[PDB]
């Protein structure tokens, strides 16, 4: 996935 | 736009001493150093096991820290493109935010320390040249969103525990402060003075210091050219929070808000002030941007157009313009004087993580999802 620090930790 | 990187990107950050070079990270675990002026590759930073979350240049612009999803931190030479020795272990989760100490504050002939926080709840504090944990500044009950060093002693990180810390790195790690007002997740934090923080002791024109010691001039000499409104130095903090608001502070002078700044709809994922501290600009996931008074806080103008949840502002040194990403793959690229858009930028396929503006003002870097490095200049 590679999701940057602010989008870690959330879902869509 | 340019390639080079086999995964999504994560962050970037422009050289402080010049618009020419720029470090980035992605989830391919490297990181790569770019020449602007051909926009084309340089260097690239491996020995990570895990994506590369975020970077940071050093204030002098000698050395490059970066983080990482594998819980480590690492010291690169932006030359030749060396790992400068072992990683920095110590950290059990993924490393969220790198912060360094500005010249200001730091010895002449001597190199500034970093702080790095985590997922783990803790901000180390690392000897570059030593290469040791000096520090452990723990205490947050949950992730520690962001940490800045401010330009007068003092280290605020924001947390999930809606929990904004103040910590002392003149009396070795002790927490002065604690602040409780917002009322969800702490995402992001900037200072009044970042700007001159992060440039230290260079300008708008590139120059640098011949000597040590004027490093140490022209570093107080930046600093308080901005900090200074009154006669004496006056640094301000927002904070951001999922609960839609967010909080100006003047943390030393006093342990309660200046202002509750809210109208945001959802939650603000991003604030930076101005690089004078003017103006404050945030970002948030219900498509909009709003412009508050860096002074006191005060609600200015709305900038609309995004499709999407914003992600991330970042200034122009002029501090008219300001660019911004958002996951409707657009930049765009706003004017604080007619207080609506500038221009469109042509923006990526995919969703953009990161974004920057060159210290001088001349160029403007970008990245996301579609694994695409690209350049706008002004």
């Amino acid at each position: 996935d590679a999701l940057p620090t602010y989008l870690l930790d959330r879902e869509q | 736009a340019i390639a080079g990187h086999g995964s999504t990107i994560l962050c970037s950050a422009f050289a402080p001493h010049t618009s020419s070079r720029m470090v980035t990270g992605a989830g391919d675990n490297t990181a790569r150093i770019w020449d602007c002026d051909t926009q084309t590759p340089m260097h690239t930073l491996k020995g990570h096991y895990n994506w590369v979350l975020c970077v940071s240049w050093s204030p002098d612009g000698e050395v490059i820290a970066t983080g990482s999803m594998d819980n480590t931190i690492r010291l690169w030479d932006p030359k030749s493109g060396q790992c400068l020795g072992d990683a920095l272990r110590g950290h059990s989760k993924w490393i969220t935010s790198l912060s360094w100490e500005p010249i200001h504050l730091v010895k002449p002939g001597s190199k500034p320390r970093l702080a790095s926080s985590s997922k783990d709840g803790t901000i180390k504090i690392w000897d570059t040249v030593s290469r040791v944990c000096q520090y452990t500044m723990s205490g947050h009950t949950n992730s520690v969103s962001c940490v800045k060093w401010g330009g007068q002693g003092l280290l605020y990180s924001g947390s999930h525990d809606r929990t904004v810390r103040v910590w002392d790195i003149n009396s070795q790690g002790r927490c002065i402060n604690i602040l409780k007002s917002h009322a969800h997740w702490v995402n992001h934090l900037s200072l009044s003075t970042d700007y001159a923080l992060r440039i230290g002791a260079f300008d708008h024109t590139g120059k640098k210091p011949s000597t040590p010691e004027e490093a140490q001039k022209k570093a107080l000499e930046n600093y308080e050219k901005i900090c200074k409104k009154n006669g004496n130095s006056e640094e301000m903090m927002v904070t951001a929070s999922d609960d839609y608001t967010m909080f100006l502070w003047n943390p030393l002078k006093s342990t309660k808000p200046i202002a509750r700044m809210t109208g945001h709809q959802k939650l603000v994922n991003h604030v930076a002030f101005s690089p004078d501290g003017r103006y404050i600009v945030s970002a948030s996931f219900d498509n909009s941007i709003k412009l508050w008074d860096g002074r006191d806080g005060k609600f200015i103008s709305t900038f609309r157009g995004h499709v999407a949840s914003v992600y991330q502002v970042a200034w122009s040194s002029d501090c008219r313009l300001l660019v911004s990403c958002s996951k409707d793959t657009t930049l765009k690229v706003w004017d604080v004087r007619t207080r609506k858009l500038s221009v469109d930028l042509p923006g990526h396929k995919d969703e953009v993580y990161t974004v920057d503006w060159s210290v001088d003002g001349k160029r403007v870097c970008s990245g996301g999802k579609d694994k695409m490095v690209r350049l706008w200049t002004h």
